[PDB]
């Protein structure tokens, strides 16, 4: 259209054509440009000539539209008529409205947890400290770990921010909270569709007072294949500039070689650095291995305190530290090294509880655990439970009980927004003690070998499991070396191997042959000359770790090749992200393009649109709150476009989506017509 | 000088005053009542809140307390009564 | 079989149901003759600490085997066991693995395990144990329909003392009779 | 008688 504006002064005409235009919504045109030329000293100044435009540059540095609620209207429009991907589709069921406890944002910056404490005196003040603490410090999973168990990590930052004021209290004495890394980068730029900067730096400041703590690979950080040492100090500082103050690192085969990296980071960014020895085997069980026994886990301690981190800390990711072996596992680790000690099991024996109250006796300084209402199973024992059950016991856990109950419920209910996600695993599974199946692998192995027609099969199933550990030596089962023996275990049972016969054969599986080049590590059995020359058949076998091999990367190159595609601004994150996960990246900023910022949507929308005749209320954030009500969906046109009645802010709208779902010969009543 | 500007009133001026605010980019918090929840001027403002619930319409534009509550709670400098509810009511100008 | 309410670690949780009641209880039950003292904690009530003093202090003060019972619904059964094998328990009451848990009896097949290390020994076959889980966990999912809401530990039975799922089937009731949400008057009106 | 009649890949 044609706009005009009038006032007395020229400054007044000029700013009500200014917001004339912004109230001016026509949901792709020239408002952006025009405001600048308004907003343009030059124009104001009254003297200008043909050549305005021209002249000046940065009119054309038009700030993108606020699309905003147009894009909204999409995509809780694509959703309600073509559904989720990995949801059956349904209405939107009808939840608990599931009140949320709040903290005075005032109160939560009194409180002084251990992030202040890191603040004050360095890592090794806050390491010296947990020492000298009598009482079980915890660290809380339900950000992270216990979700990537149980709900395939699909939990978003919207439930996680709408009780970070309570969290942050509640766990206001806790060690720290475990929110990040693991498998919440991928999760969330690609099935999401939500940045995990934003969780991070949204956390950080709902939760001030307690360390933040990340589950950090060594050899590829929260990356998918290998990088090169240049990317793994990059995201490092990353994460610690955005609030990362407890980087957890542990390698897949338990080799301190490829941690050394990411621990010069650690270092560097001034954070405390968890060097960590995952657990396999039964240190009770002289029968079981020879290799990883209680000499092993004391030097590899001793390694790991030589080689400079701030605490030692225990991953038993497949449930295999029994309750008795925590105890001795723990007790002699805690008088043969000086470090405080940081245990972390997952509750699929149904022992975990038992372990760590065995490992609580020992003296252990830190543990891993869940809120009750996302505990138990291939998850971290219930910090609910654990708080009760040192009842009468001397030690006593550093929690704040009834905050933890209010927690619970919470998560309760909020949980069933993600029913559709459930894992199959509805009980403890014993015999993870002899294949040494990790957290919902005998599960998801199971899965795979019914795609195989061994849906049935799965006894030689889970034995070849087990027999391809001592196979490839004796490994450590967790990703990606829990991959590989699960591909290697399938192949036997696919064409019926066993272990003399799979060399004897050999020259007549994708990771396996990546396995045995060393591209995940090298393993402390090393490797089978005989095996490993069969199954590559010949190629360059990694003689050092993989980053070596691997040329630095130049993030100037990729820095600008962002800012040609995107509009301009690139930030740090944006860089190392693209580096870290190409694909997903990428995807996820055509998908930011088409609909917003989604991880603003509450949970159920997100998953179900809306049915008809409901309203919703979005937080745009902070006193900003846009109010949407469906009315109808047409059928589908003559094309296959539907047009969604809307209600948004009192203002009708519309949207147009796509449902998925001679000349010529005819026929009407059994009669081939022809036109 | 002026941050944030509320206005304690509703429809055609507040609408208004929610124009000359922005032309001078201010922020503009806006109240609203139980039976007002579908209003236009509701939705013109930045930041929108309800009164109270307990408070019956009319009363909801007439309570200074609860009024300035809103106001102090959304971190603002000044309100503009508009005319006819508190626009002479010297008590809540004070 | 004494039935167990309460906890007698807190010495104000109650006046009447503490140890010496148990012990007094004990006593007439052998005077009255029956083979075996059972203790029948319905409601998980029965903390791991609190089990290897009540059950120490009986087997000395009664001269029967000692058969113990608890339901899983704080997360801290099996706990609860482990403690009472070590105070002198004579026999334990659980489930096969796959339907264990919760309100269920403790793991069967997880505290034989539990138990690599320490003095005793769960007289069972785990082999066994393992098939007939596989089975069970498969026959238990014509059942879905009768599944408890409960799929996580409670710690809160601590409190209202509500037995084998009462505070799944009272929430229930409660939301109908308009009380649903205010659910935490009635787990302090059931505790009053 | 013959009758003539999630969103993951
Ligand atoms: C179907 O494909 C349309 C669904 C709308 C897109 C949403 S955004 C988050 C989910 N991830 C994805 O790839 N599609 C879903
Ligand atoms: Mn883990
Ligand atoms: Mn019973």
């Amino acid at each position: 259209v044609k706009l005009s504006t009038h006032a007395i002064s020229f400054k007044q005409a000029e700013e009500k054509m200014v917001r004339s235009l912004r109230e001016m919504r026509i949901r792709k045109t020239n408002i952006p440009f025009l405001i600048n030329v308004m907003k343009n000293k030059k124009f104001t100044s009254g003297d200008y000539t043909t050549k305005f435009i021209e002249e000046t540059p940065e009119l054309f540095d038009i700030q993108p539209s606020l699309d905003r609620g147009t894009k909204t209207l999409e995509y809780i429009g694509n959703v309600t008529i073509n559904g989720f991907p990995n949801v059956e589709k349904r209405p939107k069921p009808d939840y608990e409205l599931a009140s949320i406890p709040t903290v005075s944002s005032s109160k939560i910056a009194s409180f002084s947890g251990t992030k202040q404490l890191l603040d004050e005196v360095g890592p090794k003040g806050v390491a010296e400290w947990v020492k000298k603490q009598d009482d079980v410090l915890l660290t809380d999973t339900t950000f992270r770990d216990a979700h990537q168990s149980l709900l395939a990590t699909r939990v978003r930052t919207k439930d996680m921010i709408n009780i970070a004021s309570k969290t942050a209290d509640v766990f206001k004495d806790g060690f720290s909270l475990e929110m990040w890394g693991g498998a919440t980068f991928d999760v969330a730029y690609n099935f999401l569709k939500e940045n995990p900067w934003e969780r991070l730096e949204r956390l950080r400041k709902a939760i001030p007072n307690v360390l933040f703590q990340m589950l950090l690979r060594a050899s590829n950080a929260v990356g998918y294949k290998n990088y090169p040492d240049n990317v793994i100090h990059k995201f490092v500082q990353e994460s610690a500039k955005a609030g990362i103050d407890v980087f957890r690192i542990f390698d897949s085969l338990n080799w301190v070689d490829q941690m050394k990296v990411a621990n010069e980071a650690v270092q560097e960014a001034g954070k405390i650095s968890e060097g960590t020895i995952c657990y396999t085997g039964d240190i009770l069980n002289p029968e079981r291995s020879n290799i990883y026994t209680l000499e092993y886990y004391v030097k590899l301690a001793k390694e790991l305190e030589r080689e400079g981190f701030h605490i030692l800390a225990i991953k038993d990711m497949a449930g295999l530290l029994k309750p008795k072996a925590a105890y001795e596992l723990i007790g002699e680790l805690k008088s043969a090294v000086d470090l405080p000690i940081h245990l972390h099991t997952h509750d699929t024996s149904g022992n975990g509880l038992l372990t760590y109250k065995q490992a609580i006796d020992a003296g252990v300084d830190i543990i891993d655990t869940a809120v009750a209402s996302m505990s138990g199973l291939t998850s971290q024992p219930s910090a609910n439970s654990l708080y009760y059950a040192l009842n009468g016991f001397p030690r006593h856990l550093r929690t704040d009980i009834e905050g933890m109950e209010s927690l619970s419920h919470y998560w309760s209910t909020v949980r069933t927004y993600y029913s559709d996600f459930e894992s199959d695993i509805k009980s403890p599974n014993t015999e993870i003690y002899q294949h040494e199946m990790p957290g919902g692998q005998y599960s998801n192995l199971s899965q795979q070998a019914k795609s195989l027609g061994l849906g049935e099969r799965f006894d030689e199933v889970k034995d070849m499991y087990r027999r391809v550990n001592f196979l490839f030596g004796d490994i450590v089962k967790v990703t990606p070396s829990s991959k590989v023996v699960g591909d290697m275990a399938l192949y036997m049972v696919q064409n019926d191997l066993d272990e003399q016969s799979v060399i004897t054969d050999g020259y007549k599986p994708e990771s396996v042959v990546s396995f045995f080049k060393g591209e995940i590590g090298q393993p402390v059995n090393g490797f089978n000359k005989d095996l490993q020359a069969v199954i590559l058949k010949g190629q360059e076998a990694l003689t050092a770790r993989p980053g070596e091999y691997l040329e630095p990367v130049d993030f100037e190159k990729v820095r600008e090749l962002l800012e040609e595609e995107q509009q301009g601004p690139v930030t740090e994150q944006d860089i190392i992200s693209y580096v870290l996960y190409p694909k997903v990246y990428e995807q996820y900023i055509q998908t930011r393009n088409q609909y917003g910022n989604l991880s603003l949507l509450d949970t159920p929308t997100f998953f179900f649109g809306m049915r008809n005749g409901e309203t919703v209320e979005i937080e745009i954030d902070k006193g900003k709150r846009l109010i949407i009500k469906l009315e109808t969906i047409s059928e589908p046109d003559e094309n296959g476009n539907r047009t969604i009645y809307y209600a948004m802010n009192g203002q009708a709208r519309r949207i147009y989506i796509k449902d998925e779902n001679p000349l010529l010969i005819t026929e009407a009543m059994k009669m081939e017509t022809t036109i | 000088q002026i941050k944030k500007l509320l206005v304690a009133n509703r429809g055609e001026i507040a609408i208004r005053i929610f124009a000359a605010a922005a032309e001078l980019d201010i922020s503009t918090v806006a109240i609203y009542s139980n039976e007002d929840k579908s209003s236009l001027h509701r939705y013109k403002a930045d930041e929108s809140y309800l009164v109270g619930s307990d408070l019956g319409p009319a009363e909801s534009y007439l309570n200074i307390e609860r009024i300035i509550d809103v106001a102090k709670q959304a971190n603002v400098d000044a309100i503009h009564p508009g005319y006819g509810f508190l626009s002479e009511n010297e008590q809540f100008a004070r």
